[PDB]
């Protein structure tokens, strides 16, 4: 256990640090992604109707 | 102004604007015109005379 534990939270830290890395990429996409939306949402009213 | 973009400025044809302040933000008030009763009539593109 007391050596084991050592081990083990240096993969936690690193496996936190991965998917924390994961979900700023996401966020980040996903607000390209709305842009892309919203420019969307403005030719269906403009464009289509 | 008076936009002519469709559903900007509200739904219907858009007259004019109020703004009201609001905490961290802004509302509008939008007024516009909407078509309401209506009637069926035939139609012809053109008139023939002489």
């Amino acid at each position: 256990p007391p050596e084991a534990e050592v081990q083990i939270d240096r993969l936690i830290t690193g496996r936190l640090q991965s998917l924390q890395t994961y979900v700023t990429q996401q966020l980040i996409r996903a607000a390209e992604i709305r842009a892309s939306a919203n420019l969307a949402a403005t030719k269906m009213s403009e464009c289509v109707l | 102004g008076q936009s002519k973009r469709v559903d900007f400025c509200g739904k219907g044809y858009h007259l004019m604007s109020f703004p009201q302040s609001a905490p961290h933000g802004v509302v509008f008030l939008h007024v516009t015109y909407v078509p309401a009763q209506e009637k069926n009539f035939t139609t012809a593109p053109a008139i023939c005379h002489d």
